[PDB]
Parts: structure tokens; sequence; C-alpha cells
């Protein structure tokens, strides 16, 4: 069931991957924590509704590129957290309406404690969002990949 | 390179839709560069925040709009009062970098610099010191032509100018033209004249005084 | 209400530093990251860097890393920034700013500070009576002047007694003058009165200075 993004380009049915560019807070100290809130950038929807309830899962999250060394913390899947980069399959969401249901994720991600200058830079490499697709009237697994970029810089205060 | 504006300084008449553009090196976030105005001698005032946001306290003729490689903010109607200068800081990169600015003033027609002469005072004279005034009021360019002669000598390196900040009764100028020279200097020769040749395609103005009288 | 506030004047010689304060109140600091921006009179205003009262944090670009020591006091909300090391060029006003946690940007700006350099050792003002010449009809198309000459402390108000004969005056900005002073001026057209009220007492009224009649101007010429 096809998804889309706040840029309004995604991937169709039967999966593909795609570009989404998150706009994140220029400071956060450590402790206060910044919310990536990707349940304003990503929606989907069941685009085969009624008979076919629709089962969406978030197989693998991975976090490289600047955040496997900067601003990294865990995954918020509709309430249920679970440590980032994702480990293992989380618990299934359901979706099975005929609108863009809010991708219940939030990346709740936390500055290392050996933070330095710039650590996220413009354009680069956050985390990547793997999306698993289930129904009830065949065995048909589809993976929809989403890679995410802040256009933004990312730096946390430091002091001494 | 990291940010640059183009030009340093608009203007507009009561009314008249206004256009600055900020261009930058590289295409950035979309929607995130921040206008502020700065009035002078006064706190910076946030108009933007990114595009198309007002700030904390806009009206709603002040607006924003542009793409991902050079952005741009329209005042849709004039009525003076956010006569500032006006600057965009790029939320993108670290450094932030502010641009080069525009100096926005407020336009009206073209203002003839009204000529003026001052003898130095007597009493300063003491102090071996005669400064020869030249006075322009009422005129719109900051720049307008000025010629400096003593004793029909043509006189430079030793002049000297000052410019006023906006007018807000009729958005005028007004300059000063101050030579420093010596008592001896001052006696040493009789005509003293400053040009000014900002309408002189048909007749110049190069009012002088006769010394002593 | 809801508001930040900074020192006035802080005119010094090039020194060590000027040490500025940015005192703040009203909203729930030691909570909002606040920056700070140099203004040069009338080029960019180049933001300089950024500390956090939450835990200081703070942090400079490139360009100014070497003239920032921005702190802050979280018990009276009060950031200072001192310069590390001396201007004796960057004669700028400065900015103190808060940022917000919503659609991140600058907003509530400090009042600001003026920074001047200059070593004249506080020069009291004088006043030149610019001659009004010619005819000048008794007061009218021609103007006189409150021409002060030497002055180190900016501040200086030669404005005349709350406006000068029916009000309008041109009073001028620094100068710089040529060789290290500061001689700003005044015009009056003096357009009222012929020869009756004859004031013109233009109050010099700097801080160290006194009011200076100005010897009734003469308006006479030879």
């Amino acid at each position: 069931f096809a998804c889309k993004t706040a840029n309004g380009t995604a991937i169709p049915i039967g999966g593909g991957s795609a570009n989404v560019y998150v706009n994140l807070a220029p400071a956060v100290n450590v402790g206060q924590n910044l919310v990536v809130d990707l349940s304003t950038q990503i929606f989907c929807h069941n685009d085969y509704p009624e008979t076919i309830t629709d089962y969406v899962t978030l197989q693998r999250g991975a976090a490289y590129g600047g955040v496997l060394s900067s601003f990294s913390g865990t995954v918020k899947y509709n309430g249920s957290s679970y440590p980032f980069p994702t480990t293992s399959e989380t618990p299934r969401v359901v979706y099975n309406s005929r609108t863009d249901k809010p991708w219940p994720v939030a990346l709740y991600l936390t500055p290392v404690s050996s933070a330095g200058g710039v650590a996220i830079k413009a354009g680069s490499l956050i985390a990547v969002l793997i999306l698993r697709q289930t129904n009830n009237y065949n065995s048909d697994d589809f993976q929809f990949v989403w890679n995410i970029y802040a256009n933004n810089d990312v730096v946390v205060p430091t002091g001494g | 390179i990291v940010l640059t504006q183009s030009p340093a300084l608009m203007a507009a008449s009561p009314g008249e839709k206004v256009t600055i553009t900020c261009s930058v090196s590289s295409s950035i976030g979309s929607s995130n560069l921040h206008w502020y105005q700065q009035k002078s001698e006064t706190s910076p005032k946030p108009w933007i925040y990114g595009t198309s946001n007002l700030a904390s306290g806009v009206p709603v003729r002040f607006s924003g709009s542009g793409s991902g490689t050079s952005y741009s903010l329209t005042i849709s109607s004039m009525e003076a009062e956010d006569a500032a200068t006006y600057y965009c800081q790029q939320w993108s990169t670290y450094p932030y970098t502010f641009g080069g600015g525009t100096k926005l003033e407020i336009k009206r027609t073209v203002a003839a610099p009204s000529v003026f002469i001052f003898p130095p005072s007597d009493e300063q004279l003491k102090s071996g010191t005669a400064s020869v005034v030249c006075l322009l009021n009422n005129f719109y360019p900051r720049e307008a032509k000025v010629q400096w002669k003593v004793d029909n000598a043509l006189q430079s390196g030793n002049s000297q100018e000052s410019v006023t900040e906006q007018d807000s009764k009729d958005s005028t100028y007004s300059l000063s033209s101050t030579l420093t020279l010596s008592k001896a200097d001052y006696e040493k020769h009789k005509v003293y004249a400053c040009e000014v040749t900002h309408q002189g395609l048909s007749s110049p103005v190069t009012k002088s005084f006769n010394r002593g009288e | 209400e809801v508001q930040l506030q900074q020192p006035g004047p802080v005119l010094v010689k090039p020194g060590p530093s000027v040490k500025i304060s940015c005192k703040a109140s009203g909203f729930t600091f030691t909570d909002y990251f606040i920056h700070w921006v140099k203004q040069s009179h009338g080029k960019s205003l180049e933001w300089i860097g950024l500390v956090s009262p939450y835990n200081g944090g703070t942090y400079y670009n490139q360009q100014f890393k070497g003239k920032a020591t921005l702190t802050v006091d979280t018990s009276s909300s009060t950031a200072y920034m001192d310069l590390n090391s001396l201007t004796s060029e960057d004669s700028a006003v400065y900015y103190c700013t808060r940022l917000l946690r919503g659609y991140w940007y600058f907003d509530v700006w400090g009042t600001g500070t003026t920074v001047t350099v200059s070593s004249a050792s506080t020069k009291g003002p004088s006043v030149f009576p610019l001659a009004p010449s010619s005819k000048s009809t008794s007061g009218g198309t021609a103007a006189l002047g409150c021409l002060v000459k030497d002055y180190f402390p900016e501040p200086v108000t030669v404005s005349w007694n709350s406006g000068a004969l029916t009000s309008g005056v041109h009073t001028f900005p620094a100068v710089l003058q040529s060789s290290g002073l500061y001689s700003l001026s005044s015009v009056v057209t003096v357009p009222s009165s012929s020869l009756g009220t004859q004031t013109y007492i233009c109050n010099v009224n700097h801080k160290p200075s006194n009011t200076k009649v100005d010897k009734k101007v003469e308006p006479k010429s030879c």
C-alpha cells in the first residue's frame, strides 16, 4: 500500500527506496532531546481497503552516517520505545483505512557524551527506515525503504 | 561566499511593493532562512523565520516566498515605519552568515542640495585654527557633487564630508563639509568657494563670500 | 514584560575588554538558548556565537573565535559578553538575542550597547558660533550653527533648549575628525523672529559640560 512523505515524493506499491528531508533543532544540550518528528513527515494509507486488513511494521531502522557518531537514541513506535538502531522486528500495527495515517514512529535521538562541533552536517545521512508490509489475503512481503536526510546543521553547545 | 546579497540599497515610495533577493552559494535546505530588520540605533526585530513565516508580531502586508537556492522577501504595501536595514540569516550551516543587508530608505523625488556658507569664528584663531564650513541641505542621494577651491585654486586632500542619517519628516539628507586650515593659511588667500554641481548641466551654484566683510 | 535588558554606552580605551552584561527576565529562562550579534556601523550584522543558560556550552564561529567569552548567571538570568582580546578596530554595537524553541530563530533582542575605541582622555566640548552672513532678513533662509570641534565622549547633546526657535534642526552624526578627535555640528535655519528673541542658547549639556549660552552667536557680519 502506497506511502508518501512531506516532499510528496516516495515509492509505489511493491517496494522501493525514497529520500525524505527533515528539519531538526540547531542546538540541543546534552540532556534535553530533540524529537525527530517523522510523524509529521511520513504518511501511508491502505490502497486496498475493507476486506483486506493492512499490516504495517518497522522491520529495520538503522542509524549511520552522521547519527552513528552524533545525536542518537531510541525509536518510539506507537508509544512503545525500542533501542535504536532496531535490533529486532517491532511489534506490529495496522492501518486498514483510506486515510494517509501518520507513521507512528519518532526518533528519540540523544547526543553522545563526547559530542563536539557540528555533529550533524547539512545534507548528511542520519537514519534509514525499512517498512514491512503484510496483509490478510496473500503471502506477499514487501519492503519500503526511507532514507532520512537532515537538511540543517545540528550542533550541541559544548563547554568545559 | 556562504551567503551574499544584492543590492546595497533599495528605496520605496509609500504604497509601493518592494522585493529583496538573497542568493546563496549552494541550495540550502528549503524553508529555513530568517529575515531580520535593524533600525538605526535600535534593537533588531525579527520578521521572517523561514520561508513564508511571519515572526512574533509582524503585519500581514509583510510576507516572504522563495525557493531552495535563492530566497526573497516581499513587502506588499509601504507606509514608511519599516525603513530599516534588513538581513538574511541562513539556518543551514555553521558558521551562520548574515548577508550584506540592504539599507532600505524611503523613495521620493530628487531634492536640490541647497548650499550654505560659513566663515570660521574669530575666537578660534586664538588656537591657530579657522575651519570654514559648507552646508548642504535637503537632497535625496547620499552622493551629490561637491568641490573645494580657495582663491580659485583646486583644493583636495584636506576636505572632509559628514552625512546625516535618514530624515523623519521628508526623508532627506544633509551634509557638512569642513576644512582644517590654519589661521596663516586662511589669511594667505582671500576667495573661499564650495561648488555643488548636482544641477550643473544648465547652471551650477558656486556661492562664495568676500573675506573680511 | 517578558523581555531582556543590557547596559548602555561602554566607551573605553582599547584595553583588555568591555565585558558587558545582558539582563533577562519575564520568560522562563535558563531553558532557552541565546546568541549574540555584532553590528559595525552600516555593515553586516554577522553573528558571533551562542551560550546556553541551561549549561553554558558556549561556542562561536571561526571569525569571532578570538573575542568571545559568553556566559550566563542563572539566578539573576544575566548573560555576559566578555572580549577575550581587545577590539581596537571593532567599534561595534553588540546585541544579545535569544532563540525560541519552536520555529528556531532569533527573537526578543537585547537593547544593545555602544562600544567605542578612542583615547582622547575625556575632552570637553566648545562652541564656534557659525556666522549667518549676508543679509539673512534678520532670520530666515540663512542658518547659524553651534559647531563643536573637540570632545572625546560620544553622547554629546548640542541640541538646543528643547527645540530651536520654532523647532527643526539637523544635528550631525559622528565624524571621527581627521587626527583622532570628534566634532559634530548643528544647524538651525532660524526662520522665526527678527532680532526680538535672539536667545540661541544651545545647551551643550554633555555629561561633563556646561550650557554655554553661545555669546548671542552674533548674527552680524563685520
